[PDB]
């Protein structure tokens, strides 16, 4: 699932883009006010509060602590997607910056190929820049790997340890047994890979989520498009061009088709700074999102159903996309289900003492001889007091007397 | 200070005269007699400088210090002295091959009785024939000579004031303060401004005076003023600057008094500043505009092709407008001065263009209707009219920019190049079928030729005539007209159909360098496509001529001796001013593009920016973001940056005066590894302390 | 404000900003055509006020959902989770009116040095009957053996304790020892 | 809903709201003007 | 193809004179002499 | 190949132009022909065998 935190930062030379250095028009642009200044003001403040949430969210996104080679030292978990190998960007990263079709503007010698030789080439006739980012592409990518790098601490009260270690304490905070985790190991980490493998082969017009980064970057690319097209447009005048307005024209028509040149041009512009606008307000909503989605899944386990993806959560990795982050959220979906019956909690005729299940049910083997199974794999053992705790008698606990379990005798 | 409107504690854009920012002007000294003694002077009656929308004049300062006699080796303390000025509109030569005469009529400024009375006498200034004065063979100078206690009697004695007009005369009040004083010439005349009024408090200038001079004036001279007494006294020097129409950000105060301005395109800042309208900036990167990329040049290229055949129109006979003749013209270059030379206009209506602009500009075709027409039912040819002319006759096409000329042609003209008119004239006043309704005609059509067969067919006027044509009836009528007025001259309609079209533009008009204009903005009129583009030298169809942009923006030129022009909007590069409030102090991104591209644009830029370009080399820095100019390269790494630069690059302020070149690093978190073992390794604090976030 | 206020003065390419003026200069066919284009710029102004406001209500909407969150999670108890209330380790925030919202002034608790030291997953003996694992804080060495225990935020050593250390399942990877036991564990 | 579909009455300067009424009224340059400040506002209610 | 103004490389809305999809019009042909004289045509 | 009347003339179009790399049709030729044409037929013919 793909979270777009970043808006498109541009700047608009208004005057350009209104008059294109006509000095009758530029005459003529001074009755409808000071539009000019007040468009340089909204846009630098987009970018401003633009640049201000990349640096709030990459600060929140940071670690204290991470350790780099966990990634690469692990089990049969296949976490080479995630991995950190010129570029330092994962495989995943890459795959989703190369995979998109987003066409990155030059930003260090742009001009040299687009001219003396397309929206990152139109932007030089059309008077608009779209800004570089706040940081580099490999920078963001060491912050997304030191995230990486760091998911594999103590979920208890820092503390480094094995990506199977980790995953082998979040699968037992879940509900599978102590016992059912060192006998399904291997099947475990075999399973672990099935999944990682069909996220791998799925990236094609199949799966929403990548679509949504495709859409983001058409989404951007209509906007300049539609801020660039109002060139052409006439808006009922004999032509789009001033010029030929002002050589073909009297002075006094002149004043009217340039006018109604300049109103739509005005209209082109508004409408532009209102979408920043609005744009800005979904990027400020989606990156307290992504703020929230990271401490959460990523630096923990999510005892909520539906955040951190669907299913029941076990692990969240967390990498960069071109508009914004991309989260894949490993879950814990079961398929076959075991109907049995249990109780609140069991205890003896004499109600002295009562106890309940903790992490799991009292299923019954049989008519008596009542076990405890874990809440998430059907293991039945006998009770044990590391699996049940002393709770007050309850008028609706079991009776039971023939086969009492050690905590009971 | 502009007159018409008063501000007050706001901040606006201006758009008046100012002069340029950091202009040194002339400086003119005036100087003292000799220790007989003669008058000294400095070369000041030779130069007619230009008028160039007035200028300003800053009368006095440099003074209370103490000066330099200009005779000899002395000093004395320095005092204002009013400088006498001398503007006119033709200049020509003295009868000595000396420059400094102004023919016709002369407005003459000077000051009379020790500067407390200001005259401006205008009128013509004829040389009087003597010895050394002017008007001889022997001649000098003039000289403006007055003792210690008139000025226009010593006028009297070089020039003889004829025929004159006026002589205001204005008091002011003899002080030592510094004064400005400033001339401008508009329609309603000569204005005069000054910074006395309103009390003498500021130096904004206000109107005092608006003397009438109705013809321009181009020229001003300097009357050389010397004062009869060497360690005596000293006089102050006056400099003038020439005004310019620009574009000041001017800031009112609480009396509503100009305190502080900002002329827009002087420096980098002052074109942020200007961009955004405000004075009091904060620290961070902006996005600038040009305020200085006015154009500089004129280029004009077209097709030569031969001349087209607009003699046609005054041959064989005229033609009636119920079988009105057209001509359509391709190919060819045309020159109407043809047609408007040998008929009198007096009436034009045309949309979509211009008659003046019909001579010029070129087209795709040119298509001429013409008929004879008198000027008594001109209205059955207007717009929206339910005359008979206009549904059966002649419809006008007003979806193309047309000119429809109601001329005449006197009889001497037209019986010299045998333009006659002397059949019957008519039009068809009824198109009707066999069915009873009429046949309409449509928009730029020729008249049905059933109707129009039967019409020339008649020779008399009938209203519902049976005509037979081939096949169906059709019942027409007949109406005539004469053409001819009594005088003996004939009236004519000329419609003339341009037709405009983003193609070759061949028909163009017929009249009887780029590489000099390269890497400046330019007015470019090609082939009939006007706009504005620098213009360079690019790698090379060579046929289409103008190559094109996915949105019909022109990117390139192909020449017509070969060579392949690349021209760009003149405000393409985009500029981004890193401005520091502490320091004060600015620098240029110019984002995007290689630095080879800035050294061969500097006309387009600051007027500061320029200077430094142009002046040798280096100061320009390649980063990953563009190419920024007030920068240098230090190799150090920060953690937080206040003006965040680009792609993980920072700009750290000065404390030369240049900003330094940082880049952000990533600092890297306390690393820990992983354990083959049981026991696990941890970080754990032994020192802490409360921090706040607000 | 001055957007709403100071567009009364633009002409919109009439010939004055001033209806009267408008009225009084010209005939009665023109100043339709005069009046409709000052009177297309005020709606667009008032247009544009409206929609500008639709937007920040939008955004006070969901600033009043985050302040009510920061609220009950920040000052009223102390939060478990990182970033949100405040940058470090929470501990104690106070909130107090701002001009157009609330300020939120958070204390955290942020470490400067570290010791690095090692520390195991769990803690019993040579029968592995019955372990411990240690309770907000590691089970440190400051030796060969005699395990001890401190706190996971600053550095004492401790003696390991029953109420700091629960008793928890035995693991394969827990550490052995009969040495200098501690009293859980003896 | 009421705002879409009220607008489209509304003249905008126009001699009339309907583009029938105003290509039987008008000649063509006329037609051209008007018909435009009725199609600005069709656009202006559009576009909110 | 539109005189009057070239495109390159764009989808656009355009209209003009063209004929209307899946049109089979009229279809003419011609022949030699009737079988070398009498030449063959239709009317 | 294709025809066009206008009120510039009659313009005649044939696919032959830029090299007849394409179906797409160019203008070459404009007869002065002011008549607005109402009718077309078709005239028969036979080349020998
Ligand atoms: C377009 O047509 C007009 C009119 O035919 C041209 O104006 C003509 O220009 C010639 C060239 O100078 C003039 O001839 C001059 O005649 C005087 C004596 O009359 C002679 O002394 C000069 O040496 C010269 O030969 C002619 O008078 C003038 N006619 C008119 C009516 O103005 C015009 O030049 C044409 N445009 C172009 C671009 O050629
Ligand atoms: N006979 C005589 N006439 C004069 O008018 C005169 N004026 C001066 C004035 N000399 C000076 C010396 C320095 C600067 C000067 O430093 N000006 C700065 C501009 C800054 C400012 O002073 O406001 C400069 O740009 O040079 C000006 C005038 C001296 N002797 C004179 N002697
Ligand atoms: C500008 O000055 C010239 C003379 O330098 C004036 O020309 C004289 O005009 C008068 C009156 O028509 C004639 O009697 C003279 O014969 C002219 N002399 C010469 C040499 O041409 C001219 O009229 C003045 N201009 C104006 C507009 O008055
Ligand atoms: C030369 O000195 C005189 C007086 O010594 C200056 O005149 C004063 O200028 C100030 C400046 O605003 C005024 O406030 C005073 O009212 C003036 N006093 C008089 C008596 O006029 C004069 O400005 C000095 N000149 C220069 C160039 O500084
Ligand atoms: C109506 O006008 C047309 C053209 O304006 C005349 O046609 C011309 O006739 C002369 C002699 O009859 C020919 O030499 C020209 O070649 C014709 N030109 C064209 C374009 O056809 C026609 O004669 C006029 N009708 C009448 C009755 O005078
Ligand atoms: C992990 O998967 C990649 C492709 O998904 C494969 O090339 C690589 O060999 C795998 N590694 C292991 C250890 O299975
Ligand atoms: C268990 O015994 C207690 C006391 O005799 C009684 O209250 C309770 O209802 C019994 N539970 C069941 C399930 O019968
Ligand atoms: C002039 O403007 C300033 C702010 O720029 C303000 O503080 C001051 O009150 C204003 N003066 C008057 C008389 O209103
Ligand atoms: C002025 O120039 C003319 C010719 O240019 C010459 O005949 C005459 O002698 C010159 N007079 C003087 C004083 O130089
Ligand atoms: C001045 O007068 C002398 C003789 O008196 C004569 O030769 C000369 O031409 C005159 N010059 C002028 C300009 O009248
Ligand atoms: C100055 O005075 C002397 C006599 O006192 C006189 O001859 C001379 O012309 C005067 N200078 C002028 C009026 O410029
Ligand atoms: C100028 O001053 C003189 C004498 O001081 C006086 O006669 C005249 O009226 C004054 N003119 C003006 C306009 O003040
Ligand atoms: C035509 O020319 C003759 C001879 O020059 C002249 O007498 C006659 O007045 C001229 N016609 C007009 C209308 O002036
Ligand atoms: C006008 O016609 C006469 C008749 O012969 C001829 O001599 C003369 O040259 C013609 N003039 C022009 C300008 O065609
Ligand atoms: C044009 O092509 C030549 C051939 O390689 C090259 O050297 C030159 O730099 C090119 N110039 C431009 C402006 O691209
Ligand atoms: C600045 O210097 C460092 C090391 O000297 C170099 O790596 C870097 O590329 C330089 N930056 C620029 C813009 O030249
Ligand atoms: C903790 O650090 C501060 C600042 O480095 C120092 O002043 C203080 O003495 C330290 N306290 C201890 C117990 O080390
Ligand atoms: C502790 O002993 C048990 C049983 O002998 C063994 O399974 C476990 O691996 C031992 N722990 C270590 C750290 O060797
Ligand atoms: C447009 O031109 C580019 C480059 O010349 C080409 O790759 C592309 O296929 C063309 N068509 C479209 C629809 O982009």
């Amino acid at each position: 699932e793909f979270i777009e935190t970043s808006i498109q930062k541009v700047t608009v030379d208004c005057k350009q883009y209104v008059c294109n250095g006509f000095e009758r028009c530029e005459q003529l642009l001074e009755q409808y006010g000071q539009f000019c200044a007040k468009i340089n003001q909204a846009l630098h403040g987009v970018n401003l509060r633009q640049d201000d949430a990349t640096k709030s969210l990459f600060e929140s996104i940071r670690v204290p602590q991470s350790a780099p080679l966990m990634a690469s030292l692990s089990g049969d978990y296949n976490l080479s997607l995630f991995e950190t190998p010129g570029n330092y960007r994962s495989a995943l990263e890459d795959l989703l910056f190369d995979k998109v079709t987003l066409s990155v503007p030059g930003y260090m010698k742009g001009y040299d190929e687009c001219m003396k030789k397309d929206l990152i080439c139109a932007q030089y006739v059309a008077g608009y820049k779209v800004l570089p980012p706040l940081y580099d592409s490999n920078m963001e990518a060491m912050y997304t790997a030191s995230l990486t790098g760091s998911i594999a601490g103590a979920l208890w009260t820092a503390a480094s340890l094995p990506f199977a270690q980790s995953i082998y304490y979040r699968m037992n905070g879940i509900g599978i047994t102590q016992n059912v985790l060192m006998e399904n190991q291997k099947l475990i980490a075999n399973k672990f890979n099935q999944a990682l493998g069909a996220m791998q082969t799925g990236f094609t017009t199949t799966n929403q989520a990548f679509q949504k980064v495709q859409d983001a970057v058409n989404a951007n690319a209509q906007a300049l498009s539609k801020l660039a097209s109002e060139l052409s447009n006439t808006f009922g005048a004999i032509s789009a061009s001033i010029g030929d307005i002002l050589k073909r024209l009297d002075t006094l028509e002149q004043e009217v088709q340039i006018d109604r040149l300049i109103n739509g041009r005005l209209t082109s512009l508004n409408a532009f700074v209102s979408q920043q606008l609005v744009r800005s307000e979904a990027a400020a909503r989606s990156s307290q999102l992504v703020k929230d989605k990271v401490n959460e899944c990523v630096k923990s386990q999510s005892s909520r159903n539906g955040f951190c993806g669907q299913g029941t959560h076990i692990v969240s990795f967390a990498v960069n996309a071109p508009n914004g982050f991309y989260f894949v959220h490993v879950g814990y979906h079961p398929t076959d289900y075991v109907n049995q019956t249990s109780a609140y909690g069991l205890c003896d005729s004499s109600n002295t003492k009562c106890i309940a299940a903790k992490n799991g049910y009292f299923i019954k083997n049989g008519s008596d001889d009542w076990m405890f199974t874990g809440s998430s794999y059907y293991q039945p053992e006998p009770i044990t007091n590391f699996n049940s705790r002393s709770v007050e008698p309850e008028v609706t606990f079991q009776n039971l007397t023939n086969n009492l379990p050690p905590p009971l005798s | 200070y502009p007159v018409g409107r008063t501000y007050a504690n706001i901040t606006i854009m201006l758009s008046g005269l100012f002069p340029h920012q950091a202009d040194k002007g002339k400086q003119y000294i005036y100087s003292m007699y000799h220790m007989v003694n003669d008058p000294f002077i400095s070369n000041y009656s030779y130069y007619t400088e230009p008028f160039d929308n007035g200028f300003v004049v800053r009368i006095g300062a440099n003074s209370n210090i103490t000066g330099s006699s200009v005779v000899g080796s002395a000093n004395a303390t320095v005092k204002k002295i009013y400088p006498a000025l001398m503007l006119g509109s033709v200049v020509g030569k003295f009868p000595s091959n000396k420059t400094g005469r102004y023919f016709n009529h002369t407005l003459v400024i000077l000051p009379e009785k020790c500067g407390t009375q200001i005259t401006a006498l205008y009128c013509v200034l004829q040389p009087k024939n003597q010895t050394n004065c002017t008007g001889h063979t022997t001649y000098t100078s003039y000289v403006l000579v007055e003792n210690k206690t008139n000025l226009k009697q010593s006028l009297q004695t070089w020039f003889d004031l004829k025929d004159c007009l006026f002589e205001k005369k204005y008091n002011v009040s003899a002080d030592e303060r510094e004064e400005w004083f400033g001339i401008t010439q508009d329609q309603q005349g000569v204005h005069l401004y000054t910074s006395r009024k309103n009390g003498f408090k500021s130096n904004n200038m206000f109107l005092f005076a608006t003397l009438p001079i109705y013809e321009r004036l181009r020229y001003y001279t300097v009357m050389p003023r010397s004062i009869k007494t060497n360690d005596h006294m000293a006089w102050s020097a006056f400099y003038i600057y020439q005004l310019h129409k620009l574009n000041y950000l001017v800031e009112f105060d609480v009396e509503g008094y100009i305190v502080r301005a900002s002329d827009c395109g002087a420096n980098d800042y002052t074109q942020l500043q200007c961009s955004y309208g405000q004075f009091d900036m904060n620290s961070g990167v902006y996005s600038a505009s040009y305020f200085n990329a006015q154009p500089r040049g004129y280029y004009y290229v077209a097709n030569e092709l031969e001349e087209c055949a607009l003699d046609v129109l005054f041959k064989n006979i005229a033609p009636q407008i119920a079988n009105y003749s057209r001509r359509v013209f391709t190919n060819c270059n045309y020159n109407l001065t043809k047609l408007l030379s040998l008929v009198e206009v007096d009436e034009f209506v045309c949309d979509k263009t211009t008659p003046e602009s019909l001579a010029t500009g070129c087209y795709s075709s040119l298509v001429v209707d013409w008929f004879a027409l008198p000027l008594s039912m001109k209205s059955t040819l207007a717009i929206g009219s339910a005359e008979a002319i206009s549904m059966f006759n002649y419809n006008q096409d007003y979806s193309n920019p047309t000119c429809r000329i109601h001329a005449t042609i006197n009889s001497n003209v037209s019986s010299s190049l045998n333009f006659t008119a002397n059949n019957n004239y008519a039009y068809i006043s009824r198109c009707q079928g066999t069915d009873g309704k009429p046949i309409l005609l449509q928009k730029g059509q020729l008249p049905n030729i059933a109707c129009r067969s039967g019409v020339l067919g008649l020779s008399n006027d009938v209203d519902y005539f049976g005509y037979n044509f081939n096949g169906r009836i059709f019942y027409i009528g007949r109406k005539s007209y004469t053409p001819r007025t009594s005088e003996g001259s004939i009236q004519m309609v000329y419609v003339i159909t341009a037709n405009y079209a983003e193609g070759p533009n061949n028909v163009c008009p017929l009249k009887d360098n780029l590489d000099s204009l390269l890497g400046q903005c330019i007015d470019y009129d090609i082939n009939g496509v006007v706009g504005q583009g620098v213009f360079q030298k690019c790698n090379s169809i060579p046929s289409q001529v103008f190559v094109y942009d996915s949105f019909h923006n022109i990117i390139g030129y192909h020449s017509k001796n070969g060579t392949y022009y690349c021209m760009a909007p003149c405000v393409s590069v985009p500029v981004s001013v890193i401005y520091d409030k502490s320091s004060n102090s600015h620098a240029t991104l110019y984002g995007s593009v290689a630095c080879d591209h800035i050294k061969m644009i500097p006309s387009v830029l600051s007027r500061e920016t320029a200077t430094k370009l142009r002046a040798s080399d280096n100061g320009l820095l390649q980063t990953a973001v563009g190419c920024v100019i007030g920068f240098h390269n230090t190799s150090d790494t920060v953690e937080d940056c206040n003006l965040p630069l680009g792609q993980s690059l920072c700009a750290k302020p000065p404390s030369n005066n240049t900003f330094g070149l940082a880049v952000m690093k990533y600092e890297n978190p306390l690393k820990v590894e992983v354990l083959n073992s049981s026991e696990f390794e941890i970080s754990v604090p032994t020192n802490f302390s409360f921090r706040v976030t607000e």
